[PDB]
């Protein structure tokens, strides 16, 4: 199956939209979403995101698009989208938190 | 002029 298909990909939504699903009181940290740029053309990982400081935040990555690949620093590349997102919801590696759970529609 | 984060 296509990594279209897949409960974290929500497409062409806005970024209030995407701030709206994640910022649900009922949501863990780290629920994510991918979705299509509206600002900018590069697809957008967007990550729910408790700050001590500030509070409950939503962060927003682009995720560029490898002539060759994505990702969201040089520094670290992937083949694929769900490479990307299975990576990341493992590892921090500069996120302020891992992916943990799928954010729900 | 939106915010989007650089790692
Ligand atoms: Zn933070």
């Amino acid at each position: 199956a296509p990594w279209q298909a897949e409960e974290w990909y929500f497409g062409k939504i806005t970024r209030r939209e995407s701030e709206r699903l994640l910022l649900n009181a009922e949501n863990p940290r780290g629920t994510f979403l991918v979705r299509e740029g509206q600002s900018q053309p590069d697809y957008v990982l967007s990550v729910s995101d408790f700050d001590n400081a500030k509070g409950l935040n939503v962060k927003h990555y682009i995720i560029r698009k490898l002539d060759s690949g994505f990702y969201i620093t040089s520094r670290t590349q992937f083949n694929s989208l769900q490479q990307l997102v299975a990576y990341y919801s493992k590892h921090a590696d500069g996120l302020c938190h891992r992916l943990t759970t799928v954010c729900p529609t | 002029e939106p915010q989007y984060e650089e790692i």
